[PDB]
RNA sequence: GACCCACUCCCCGGCGCCGGGGGGCCCAAGUCCUUCUGAUCGAGGCCCAGCCCGUGGACGGUGUGAGGCCGGUAGCGGCCCCCGGCGCGCCGGGCCCGGGUCUUCCCGGAGUCGGGUUGCUUGGGAAUGCAGCCCAAAGCGGGUGGUAAACUCCAUCUAAGG
RNA sequence: GCGUGAAACCGUUAAGAGGUAAACGGGUGGGGUCCGCGCAGUCCGCCCGGAGGAUUCAACCCGGCGGCGCGGUCCGGCCGUGCCGGCGGGGCGGAUCUCCCGCUCCCGUCGGCGGGGGACCGCCCCCCGGCCGGCGACCGGCCGCCGCCGGGCGCAUUUCCA
RNA sequence: GGGGGGCCACGCGUCCCCCGCGAGCGCACGGGGUCGGCGGCGAUGUCGGCUACCCACCCGACCCGUCUUGAAACACGGACCAAGGAGUCUAACACGUGCGCGAGUCGGGGGCUACGAAAGCCGCCGUGGCGCAAUGAAGGUGAAGGCCGGCGGCGCGCCGCCGGCCGAGGUGGGAUCCCGAGGCCUUCCAGUCCGCCGAGGGCGCACCACCGGCCCGUCUCGCCCGCCGCGCCGGGGAGGUGG
RNA sequence: AAUGCGAGUGCCUAGUGGGCCACUUUUGGUAAGCAGAACUGGCGCUGCGGGAUGAACCGAACGCCGGGUUAAGGCGCCCGA
RNA sequence: CGCUGGCAGUCGGCAGAGCGAGAAAGAGAGUGGCGCGGACGCUACGCCGCGACGAGUAGGAGGGCCGCUGCGGUGAGCCUUGAAGCCUAGGGCGCGGGCCCGGGUGGAGCCGCCGCAG
RNA sequence: GAAAGCGGGGCCUCACGAUCCUUCUGACCUUUUGGGUUUUAAGCAGGAGGUGUCAGAAAAGUUACCACAGGGAUAACUGGCU
């Protein structure tokens, strides 16, 4: 994601500013030279940003470098990618509603027949 | 640093005193005895202590050397002022102002050396 | 932090949040000192309303 | 840690943060479950769609050990061997493929989800599917089965 | 009563649970135990390795597990008598014995001969006399290097045939994997009707001889 | 930081020797009290002994 | 049974001798000078052996609060008894022994299995286990193969003795 | 039935009070009990004036110590989550490759596989040269400036003391 | 426009339409109070002490807890005092928050080596749990494509078949960031560097709304492709719909 | 169009689910301090000034104070005027 | 409560003391025509400045340098020249929970701060 | 109906019913467990058999011999309003 979010037109050159973690992607196999900060780099992600020949910054570097974050690209990680916002919303038992309700496990006899079934009951 | 070492003993700190709605300091070389980061008197490269003579008259200057500052034992030089209540007054304000050694100290260094001056004078 | 342990399996050294940790030097450093406006330390206590008429 | 509940704060009140009219009484619903049929209903409805009745087909002896197939997708297919592996191939120029078995890391069917990077690859596997098979063939490759 | 969201919950503490509560204070206290009569034993079979006796190669059954290898319980009686090693007499060197096993395969079973053969070159025996040297028995010089072996006798580890990177021929390029497992499936599936279907066929098709 | 700096050994009468060794790179790791208070603090209740009525 | 190869050492009981457990006794150093108290185990000091011992600064007692007053504590510390194990030599006994390839023979647990029905039990669902009654076996047999039944192959054990 | 000895309740002494049961909130007043160890009322800095007293000021000399140094770039060291090189030596790891050795099928020949090298790659450690950058979590000697101390010289229109 | 009193009006030198620094000195309806003004009393009877001991007066003032629409109630509990006395622990789940590591993570079970029954270590002890893949009752299946060239078929487009190149969607809103028409004064214009602002124009994070796309079940319409078994075989397309 | 105001959005969540009174509208009843509705405001959950007294009426809602002025009420005496 | 306000500029003889003012932006660089002196501050979890606001049952949340008991650290803490406890017409602090001193009684142990636990 | 069109019940506003079980219908449908064939059985999908206390327990009395937790949320006295 933050291959992709730099790879951009215009956004050459810049440093890209991480509060959170900067995770290692497996699924890819290029990685470019990249000016980072980031509160914290994984091992793995460091060690390939590294050798692909950028830099990796913290906070106070950055603010001596641009104090006032110029030439900077401000990112952030999906807030909706936790399991917890799967639940939310309208709620389960309803029509046109697809939130995924509280199992203690999933099966074949966990939560699949009355309201479920059009032929147990009916179904929303 | 200064302000890393300040973040660990600005609560837990064995010269700490807090009772009575007030906060002190029972370190060596904190002139005020107050616990501030500007005042304390372990965390800095170059601090000024003001301290009573061994023997009845006179006034001991302390400074820390910026060699030594993981060797404790050779640390800080010791100087004696046995003199008049004026020279001693001009003399500490020159070690300061003219050495530009911790400038912002000063005034409470020679609020104090009066101090110790005042209660090393017989008593009414 | 470039040398692994060599009796536990596999620990590194934990990284830093914060590299240059003296924010004194920091703060009064050229670098951040041009890029700020001027310091407006002056106290305006509220005035007391004298009525005109 | 007790002083930081909710009970220290509750000393002096009377009724302990339960309510003077409906007090705490000690099961004025019923114990457990009780009541999905009857005045559970609505709850039972609005957020357990499903939860009464039977569906589908039992099986008696059912070990889970019988049907284990563990998947792994082709975004995922070159992290099982090592690096110096893949780079080899790419500095390579006689053409040959290195093989990755998945039954040694662990994978029994291999489904296809991600890209491949444009080199040869024989992929050793007890199942493919089928746009698994044809990423692997269209980026010039071989699907060979194991059992 | 239930609250807004959650779980349909069923906790099994319907009976007297409290009664039969078991605590694991003793723990630590059994841990030293069993360590204390592991070395206990370890002294009391000087020479002899702490393990005890060798357990053979093992293949796992239940699909999930049957690429990886194991320690079985004993060598089998087919595999004692390729290696010429007696049923009796292999209990008192430290080979592990069953006679319920049974050797399906000829890759495990010589396996386990190879594992038999390479313990017994590795097998320092001391003469059952120590005054009088025997027949069959180690000279002097191994029993005053024979130490005690710390560990499983020869640990057994999974191996994987480590393959070159080969040149993908035309044939295998035209392989189809999935049309192949698919037409399998079918071919498994449907064996049994077929070949009643074809009973069926010659079996109306020769009443019109007849 | 990142300067290692070379640490002196003391003789058994007081005095340096000539031996010095480079300070380690555990000396400059990062200082979290917190996370040594809650070490410490939950570490601290493993050697206790269970009371009850 | 025949053909070959290979064994001269296993067990117990006494006689006598060789290096963990229980018990008993003991093992360092201040009551040193000033001083508070009703009594000190308090306080101050003991130089350049930084009072003395420390592998002993756990505890308890002694007229408050003691490493050095006492019992103790530390120590692969000592001394003195008793019991047992681990071994050697000898006597009186036993035991008079094996492995491999062919050849000829032999081989199994019954009012039990199993079936019906009834009742209890189990997660076991056209019956998981147990028991009562009735029926009641077979020997290329019998049991199991988590849906009752027929046919046909397979796989796997050998119940009703210890 | 004897450490400490609370409250409820009671006796007595002392003080105060009393016909709307007692008690209470706000606001004062009066009388007591003690306290301020009250009862001639704060000191501090500078300057001026008047009576005194010191072994005394500034400036110079010697010695010690400290601070700073863009000593534009003084000599020498140390470090680098710095970067390149090498007729360099080494350890870990690799799903990058491949002379002896056990065992195996077929005649000491001939093929697969268990096992140590050997090569390759990555990282790290230690020796070499180069710059870069740091010594403000990490400096030494000379030199320059400044500050402080001690000892001289200062013989008092200076400085200090009440 | 022509021929006595108040004006925050007081330059010189032109072109031309209408006919950039003077110093001083004081006063004060001016960014919240000062006096550079005073007087009495004070050592055995007086000074100060709001609070706390007692008493007096004026005004106010019904006994608490609880249930209740409503309690001072002729509603219940309560003579008085001391001590004890009531949302705890375990398991499970949800959500939030802090820490560590991170597509992984976790030794909880086991093993090694006074406090210490602690702490440390194991990695071919990561078995195993949870997460990384869903869907179907199940057999099972299992998460972008587009363009071009050549060939075959249908009657210029489509389908099938081999080679090349491009490549993980778009629309609207969107913190932040990028460019810069022009400009931010000292005698006057050109004039480079360092900053700062800015008309307008862009790449657009997270997130939301929407339109597309892909995976599994199911329905409808259909034409094709594969070979070791040519078949009640296997694989695919288009359009809705359930997860 | 005027007037005014920073908005939008997501989790978790206690208590409650006996109510009562008043202007107006209004059902049953001879009527009720009766029973039952609509709207708004109250009481419940709330003290304060006034209605002598007082759940709901009139005024007005509450941090601790000093000065000034009022509301609803009042101004012979209790009792401020 | 809000201004998601202000202060690291204590920038001093290596000095020049400012950002309250109706009007987007620099007290910018270069290029040509004696006397050795200057209050306080800043526990940044701190300090300071402007406004507006303050009812409360059931209930919810936050802050307690409020209180009790025990544990790990720490006060070169207190103590037979008198600890805990108890009494008090004594002096006080804090809105309050409560706390600190003085007198008496008593005769042996007790407390403050940083965390932990009930 | 010539066609435009109209019609997937009644001109509109009522005339009706979950899970579990049973029964019928539908597919060259899935499973029936080590495999194959055939009955049988279990599934998937759509109707029905019914809960009228109609969001759906399977259910007669008596107590002056009576018992408990409560209620002035509720009667039999007085007192109130009328
Ligand atoms: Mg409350
Ligand atoms: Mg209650
Ligand atoms: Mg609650
Ligand atoms: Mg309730
Ligand atoms: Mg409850
Ligand atoms: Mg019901
Ligand atoms: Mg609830
Ligand atoms: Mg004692
Ligand atoms: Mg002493
Ligand atoms: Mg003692
Ligand atoms: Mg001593
Ligand atoms: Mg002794
Ligand atoms: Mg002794
Ligand atoms: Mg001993
Ligand atoms: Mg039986
Ligand atoms: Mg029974
Ligand atoms: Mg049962
Ligand atoms: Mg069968
Ligand atoms: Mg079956
Ligand atoms: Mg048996
Ligand atoms: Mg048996
Ligand atoms: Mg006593
Ligand atoms: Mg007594
Ligand atoms: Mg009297
Ligand atoms: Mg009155
Ligand atoms: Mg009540
Ligand atoms: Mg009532
Ligand atoms: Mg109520
Ligand atoms: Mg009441
Ligand atoms: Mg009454
Ligand atoms: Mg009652
Ligand atoms: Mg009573
Ligand atoms: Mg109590
Ligand atoms: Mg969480
Ligand atoms: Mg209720
Ligand atoms: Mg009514
Ligand atoms: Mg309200
Ligand atoms: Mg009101
Ligand atoms: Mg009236
Ligand atoms: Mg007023
Ligand atoms: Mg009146
Ligand atoms: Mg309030
Ligand atoms: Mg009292
Ligand atoms: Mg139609
Ligand atoms: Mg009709
Ligand atoms: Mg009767
Ligand atoms: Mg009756
Ligand atoms: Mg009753
Ligand atoms: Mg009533
Ligand atoms: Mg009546």
């Amino acid at each position: 994601r933050m291959i992709r979010k730099m790879k951009l037109p215009g956004r050459e050159n810049k440093t890209a500013v991480v509060v959170g973690t900067v995770t290692d992607d497996v699924r890819v196999q290029e990685v470019p030279k990249l000016k980072v900060c980031a509160l914290r780099v994984t091992s793995r992600a460091r060690s390939r940003i590294l050798k692909a020949g950028g830099k990796i910054l913290t906070f106070d570097q950055l603010a001596l470098d641009s104090p006032k974050g110029r030439g900077t690209v401000l990112l952030s990680g999906p807030r909706k990618g936790r399991e917890v916002y799967r639940h939310f919303g309208k709620a389960p038992g309803t029509p046109h509603s697809h939130t995924k309700p509280y199992v203690r496990s999933k099966g074949r006899k966990f939560e699949r027949a009355r309201g479920r079934r059009a032929s147990r009951g009916y179904k929303n | 640093s200064a302000h890393l070492q300040w973040m660990v003993v600005r609560n837990c700190s064995s010269f700490l005193i807090k009772r009575n709605k007030q906060t002190y300091s029972t370190e060596p070389n904190n002139l005020k005895a107050r616990n501030s980061f500007r005042y304390n008197g372990l965390i800095h490269r170059k601090t000024v202590g003001v301290e009573p003579a061994a023997d009845g008259k006179g006034v001991v200057v302390v400074m820390k050397r910026r060699s030594g500052q993981r060797k404790p034992a050779t640390s800080y030089v010791r100087t004696t002022i046995n003199k008049n209540a004026r020279a001693t007054l001009s003399s500490i304000r020159h070690m300061i102002r003219k050495n530009k050694y911790h400038p912002d100290l000063r005034m409470a260094a020679i609020r104090r050396a009066s101090a110790i001056l005042r209660s090393q004078k017989p008593v009414m | 932090w470039r040398k692994a342990a060599s009796l536990k399996s596999n620990y590194n050294l934990p990284m830093h949040k914060m590299l240059n940790t003296d924010l004194s030097r920091i703060l009064k450093s050229p670098e951040i000192q041009r890029a700020l406006r001027a310091p407006r330390k002056k106290i305006h206590r509220r005035v007391l309303k004298k009525n005109p008429l | 840690p007790s002083r930081l509940r909710k009970t220290r704060k509750l000393r002096g009140h009377v009724s302990h943060g339960h309510g003077r009219i409906g007090k705490h009484r000690k099961h004025p619903g019923g114990r457990g479950n009780a009541g999905g049929m009857h005045h559970h209903r609505i709850n039972f409805d609005k957020y357990h769609p499903g939860y009464f009745g039977k569906v589908g087909m039992r099986h008696y002896h059912l070990k889970r050990n019988q049907s284990f197939c563990p998947t792994v997708n082709l975004d995922k297919l070159w992290t099982l061997v090592s690096e110096q592996t893949r780079v080899n191939a790419a500095k390579n120029k006689t053409g040959a493929a290195p093989i990755i078995d998945v039954v040694r890391s662990g994978y029994y069917k291999v489904l296809g989800k991600g890209k491949l990077p444009k080199q040869p690859v024989i992929v050793k596997a007890k199942f493919f599917s089928r746009r698994a098979e044809e990423k692997i063939k269209g980026v010039g490759g071989a699907c060979v089965l194991v059992a | 009563a239930p609250s807004r969201n959650g779980m349909i919950l069923k906790p099994h503490f319907h009976k007297d649970w409290q009664r039969r509560v078991a605590t694991w204070f003793n723990q630590p206290a059994r841990k030293i135990r069993r360590r204390k009569a592991r070395q206990a034993r370890a002294r009391r079979i000087a020479p002899r390795p702490a393990a005890g006796p060798i357990r053979p190669i093992v293949r796992c059954p239940t699909v999930r597990y049957h690429t990886k290898v194991r320690a079985g319980r004993g060598f089998s009686l087919e595999e004692l008598r390729v290696a010429g090693i007696h049923k009796k007499v292999a209990r008192t060197i430290g080979i592990s014995v069953d006679p319920r096993r049974r050797n399906k395969s000829t890759e495990s079973l010589q396996a386990n001969v190879q594992r038999l053969k390479e313990y017994r070159s590795k097998l320092v025996l001391f003469p059952r006399k120590p005054s009088a040297p025997k027949k069959g028995d180690s000279s002097a010089e191994e029993l005053k290097l024979a130490t005690q072996l710390t560990g499983p006798v020869m640990p057994i580890r999974n191996v994987f045939k480590k393959e070159k990177a080969r040149v993908i021929t035309e044939e295998e390029k035209n392989f189809k994997a999935f049309a192949s497992l698919r037409m399998a499936r079918a071919n498994a599936r449907l064996f049994g009707i077929r070949a009643k279907r074809a009973k069926e066929a010659a079996e109306q098709d020769v009443e019109k001889k007849k | 930081a990142c300067a290692r700096p070379l640490i002196s050994v003391y003789s058994e009468k007081g005095e340096s020797s000539g031996k010095n060794v480079t300070l380690p790179a555990v000396f400059k790791a990062p200082i979290r009290p917190d996370i040594v208070n809650f070490v410490h603090t939950n570490l601290r209740k493993n050697n206790r002994q269970p009371y009850a009525v």
